[PDB]
């Protein structure tokens, strides 16, 4: 029947959202911060999808893989065929949404992926940075602080909503996300951020000595 | 699939 | 066919004659060749007029579209980008005889000084677009008359009223020198046509103010 | 029993569109007012089809994006091919119950949701502006008062017929809109108007301070 | 078995046709005059085919209304391949009988509708109006004095029978015409005339003010 | 459906 | 060929000449070029006689299938958007030449003004159209010589008798200078074909009276 | 889960 | 039920890959050995794929073929494409994930086998090579040291991991691979070396004389 | 149009002209030939100035496509490839008319010797790359007096301030024997634009120091 | 099946 | 039950597969030494595929024949691609085992027939003759002393590992392949040997007095 | 351009020139035209520059991929037929100018005499080739002089210093009756580039010999 | 449908 | 079919 058929795609769904890592995105002085605990030291779940939009994924690698270079794609294309300033995140968030409710009506078996887009402000510009949280069927929602991806959501996203403050410069930022993390070392550990105060490319990764000096 |  | 567009502080203004030929032969005497593409934009073509129509049209909806689609109007860089898109389109009519040159006005919002906001850009036959520097850019037959009289005009460009006088002045030149561009027309009362974009939008000038300032160019020169 | 199957395809558009919230297109002096029940900010429920014409819907966001943007270019060609002034709101009307039917006929999950097509007289003209309400199987309705979709439909559509008056200014329209809708903020709300007497495009956006003052 | 499949949708088909609106088709001296209990002064349920050649339905809206627009295609289609002449009523009706048994037997959902295809004589002329009412299975008679369709058939029709008058004119026809359908008012009536003394288009539509002095 |  | 246009108070008039020749042998002397499109617009297509009659059949096709699918007739601007591009989808066989040049004459039912409700368009080469103001227009190989005729006519122009007398004139001045129009055939009987349009709709002219107007134009003449 |  | 399903095709893979005989991947000084069980002179279980980067499986010899052909063929256009130097071990790996994804999803019968891509330093510079494991699902996973595929894998990998050293040497290396992998002779087994003192072209195979003086 | 790109110890720079011509006619006085492509290489393209700004937008969107899809920058031989399959991709239209020649300046931070890390690479029309060893060149119409003045001044670089002002020199030269390359324009104050690359990225070189080095050079010159 |  | 169904079908194959004659190739001094017991004098189930390699098979008549063909056009494309001795016996192999494997993967009827390739060494030249057996579900074994195929291989099979004896003439091998098939007459018989004493094309038929006077 | 190969006791070797023109103007001083296509067959392509790089990369391409895909390196016949279908498929692109000839040299492993397998192709313009049983071959524009040098100075080649010298020598004839191929330069210290393929496989020549041999062959000619 |  |  059709009521059992989208029950159970969407709690396989759910289980496949569980069986992930857990991923924070949060809004701090500079702009979003990214980290996730991932073993890999190769596979990356944190990405930037233009120049002052970056991409976050908690779920099965291959398919947000599929899913963020379809969204580069598109990015490249829109800012190709317009202006670059003329690609958002929100546009990217909508695509994301409507090709992730298309994989879950049409498609054998849904995509178990979490996604987060981030967007910061153009240099020289003030805005406050946006986070669009995109769940598996679709859903799409304007978080204005942080959003807590894979693993147990309930006990970091908690850790959070008492620990994180507005305006947190990089090393508070990071000192509360790797604690909230916990419920991690500096390895096994992929940290990035979208830094409006650059130019015109926000996305930069701290790796390595930098990234332990952080913490 | 890997989940991370 | 002659079309002026100069930038004034404050903003910009665009003014176009009104004849149409056929080879020797006058076929229209009250040609619209300036558009009001959006609220801020402004645009006119030069050229076959069939395309010139065409192209206006054409780019208005397009930009129309890009701004009911996403919500938001696209920012000046995309909008040159599409008319160039559309020219290099263009070409390889245009290597026929279907030669339409168009010639963008526009006041961007963006800008980080309203008082000079306004923005004119040129392009050429292959696709390639120049955002003007100088302050005033002209298209047509009668192209190089006008701009060699903006050049000498344009110390007098203070406001509106200054840029639009100046503006109808290059276009009385370029009638002057070239018989495929149509001046102010007395006995029918037939005067170009300007548009006038700063801040509060793009407006299309009255026809009595254009005509005031015809009037007044002719009395000087008599 | 394919007609089991139908029955439980029309329960499931019901409560697709039960759980999803409301919005209202009511007449007034100056055209027609949009208000809308949008907790979000980037996600719009209300948006302009054609110079006269405006689209409001209730469901969930992809479908009725996806119907908006088909609505939006088919206008748009329509008005390229012949004129402006030859794109009526009743020939969109008509193709959205012709694709809303077609969905809900061949697709395996049919797109819930419910669609309102508004359109106001051109410049210079009096008519009374016309409202047309299309359903998930392609039912098409001219109402010639007001126009309630979504959520619990009918407190807030007797509260409307309670409260409603043809002939009403903004100001009052508005807050007619907005105490029936309580049946809720300044915001949470998106607040649009099909005005006529606008020269060519009569949709308008009512945002932040300008409805902080007219509320 | 396949008969009891083909016996459901049969069933369907008769029961949505069952739950529709009545649609009167009846030959007078002047041509052919439609009446329908139409309350929507949008949906137009009964329109003009080609010159002589007018199209009356009944049943779900958007699946005569795509059948009228085939309908009109090819009659346009024929008429400019030939001549305007060579259009008939008989091809017409062949036509969507053609259509509509494919689709009862092909496509999965059956068209719940019923077609009455009217014509008259050329301007200079002396025929009799041929009426041809083609059914869901793609059934098609030929029925030369009045076509009733939609909701309730039997007592409507059995009134046009005892009351039935040749060579009637147009204000007694259409007296006739709205008391069978009552067995209603000027308004929710939607009427039109295939005229045989006009040169060239026959379909003319009675509305407004012309409807009440008729009656 | 619609059927007026 | 040649067919004229003209508006008058309350309508427009559209008169057309009845010569087809194929180089110079006269094959065709009662060759109808004006018709009745809708009953509220009639068109006249200059050139070819082949290309002219077809783009005639395919328009009339087209209005009439658009006015049947949406139940409401086109706008004036629409008709003429669907001619102009009948008309530039015709280049590549106007360059092996098959041209045809329309001239649409209408009565916008829907202007404020039913007394200058009527509208002459003219089309060029390329696509291109022009809603004439001057309320005259002229299409065919004697344009030139009808034209300059009404300029010197117009003036006398004051209902519908007065407008037809003066079409019917400029078509004997263009036969008259043009060996490619026919002039009135007093031995044959065969006259200008003429088309009024106004609130009531469009009417063919009677035969009668463009015989006895052109019977008056030439017994002046004399 | 999206209905807004 | 899909989960049914999806564990009957997890298990036909696992005892697929369970039913093939061993083959082991280890880093040594010079590169990277690999040893397989294969005692068919002609058919190959180990193969390189590009300048540097070679390839391995356990499973069914046309499938994992078929993948070793796409492989040398992805990494032949992207060399020529770009550059040699453009092509890594790691964007091999990535693609391999994902075409072994779409093959469970999609293909009738997933493919039962386990990949094994190895990369090695390029010539004049220091770098650890790298072990990707690519499972049957899809599933991609980093090895620092060595990767075991196919048959039993827990005595061999129980055996080399506490009898594994780093930096050994190739005779050492060969000793211990064929130690670890009889819990063999000096036929009946394929061996070959991603040497990273080779100046552009890393792999070699070991047969015949030098073999068993090695071994 | 005149491009010129140099190596010096720990670097690379790469300086072009402003001046646009249609044919005899300057139309324009402020272009910039000279693109940052990434963060390590700029290209300058010679030719149409359409096709210029086209193939340098192109090519930067395919750098940064590749650098975020793979996670890691191109080599930069890779990019040296993409750019000559542009070019020969170009060939048919190079033919027809649009034609580029491009000149690619980029620092490998993959090399091993970081002094001698700047490298320079020409493109012929048919799509062919050299890597330069000589440590100059030059693209455009007055390429061979630029190429020829480098020559000559090429044993006074011995870091970034001198190839600058030997680049400029070279630019100088190029527009003294050249008259479609636009020479220092002191009325106006517009000079030559240069992109200067080292270990520490691709910085457009500020207009003074390129002002005061023209300066310098005319007022040897004199 | 065929697994060497 | 899928694995139910694949093992159906398996034993579908060996049932096929069983009903059929037997075909001993045996590798001699000369070269390769196909018997057949074929009852008729117009099919023929041993044939050559290139010029040093031969073909034998089993089982169902048109599958084989068809199978014949692919390899002969596969074949005599890569030698016109690149040269007559780039050819080799185990690249027909590989692609018989390939397409049998896609055959019974995809196709909803499995082939079967077994399939045997023999390649022998070119003019000039000393190499143990190669021979390939090649299954049903596309396992390719690598078969040094001889291949028997179709019916009953276990006695056929046991005869021979009791009298092959390597390295004997024509004569003697003729002899222990009749007589191990037997555990028969002139006619009934279809034998070939590829010869690799022929200068280009090794494949020779042994028909007429030929065979006759050879035993 | 000019490259010469030729056969010795036990191998075979290949050298080109260093000179690329554009008409009669030197536009680069350090081609390399001889490509160590695998192990054992080296290739070197005159004509076009851009085609000549092009055509070795993507051969030495395909040589790999069927090596990688097969297990087994292709026979030498097999070699040279992939090589004469590229030279074939390039037929259409040779005509408008985009010329490239190939000359292929090789340690043929699979010859039962290792002292005789060395072997050279030549390729024809329409793709036919020939195994040149002569010991040596050139392809180029002073190909002819190389070879009529070639032709005296092959009873001196006894191993592959005396092939090596000779094939300097033969290119050294050429460089002096033809101004598109380059000479030995004494100044830069630029010299033609050599490889010896023998059983070991195919070796680049290091400058240092290639020096000593054309720094004695200038002394003997002086 | 109509078997007549 | 046949099995020959």
């Amino acid at each position: 029947s059709p009521e059992q058929a989208m029950r159970e795609r969407s709690e396989l769904a759910r289980k496949g959202i569980a069986r992930a890592k857990s991923v924070v995105a949060l809004a701090y002085a500079g702009g979003v911060l990214f980290v996730a605990e991932n073993p890999s030291r190769s596979l990356q779940k944190i990405s930037e999808l233009y120049d002052r939009v970056g991409f976050a994924a908690a779920g099965k690698f291959n398919e947000f893989d599929n899913l963020r270079r379809g969204g580069i794609q598109f990015a490249d294309t829109r800012g190709y065929a317009y202006d670059r300033r003329d690609v958002t995140g929100r546009q990217l968030a909508n695509v994301y949404a409507q090709t992730l409710g298309t994989i879950f009506t049409e498609q054998a078996k849904p995509y178990e992926v979490e996604l987060c887009v981030a967007e910061v402000a153009h240099y020289g510009e003030t805005k406050r940075p946006e986070l669009y949280r995109i769940t598996y069927d679709g859903s799409i929602a304007d978080e204005p602080h942080f959003v807590v991806m894979g693993g147990t959501t309930e006990p970091i996203a908690n850790a959070l909503k008492e620990s994180y403050a507005e305006n947190a410069s990089l090393t508070d930022a990071l000192r509360i996300a790797v604690a909230a993390l916990r419920a991690l070392g500096v390895a096994s550990l992929e940290v990035a951020v979208l830094d409006a105060n650059r130019p015109r490319r926000a996305f930069r990764r701290i790796t390595g000595s930098a990234l332990q000096a952080l913490l | 699939g890997q989940y991370l | 066919t002659t079309i002026v567009a100069l930038k004034y502080p404050g903003g910009v203004v665009m003014a176009g004659d009104r004849r149409s030929t056929q080879g020797n032969m006058i076929s229209g005497r009250d040609v619209r060749k300036v558009y009001i593409t959006d609220d801020y934009t402004a645009t006119g073509i030069a050229g076959t007029a069939a395309v010139a129509v065409e192209f206006a049209r054409l780019y208005a909806v397009e930009l129309e579209h890009y701004e009911k689609l996403e919500g938001v109007p696209l920012t000046f860089a995309g909008k040159i980008n599409r008319l160039a898109i559309m020219v290099r389109g263009n070409l390889a009519a245009a290597m026929q005889g279907l030669l339409a040159l168009p010639l963008l006005a526009g006041y961007d919002i963006h800008a980080s000084d309203p008082q000079s906001a306004g923005r004119i850009v040129s392009f050429d036959a292959a696709g390639g677009w120049n955002i003007e520097e100088e302050g005033y850019q002209a298209v047509g037959s009668g192209s190089l008359f006008a701009k060699s009289s903006m050049k000498k005009l344009y110390s007098q460009v203070t406001d509106g009223d200054s840029g639009l006088r100046v503006a109808v002045e290059a276009l009385y030149d370029a009638a002057d020198d070239d018989s495929a561009t149509g001046g102010p027309d007395l006995v029918r009362g037939i005067f170009p046509t300007a548009v006038i974009i700063d801040a509060d939008g793009a407006v299309d000038v009255p026809e009595s103010r254009i005509a005031e300032l015809a009037r007044a160019i002719i009395e000087s020169r008599s």
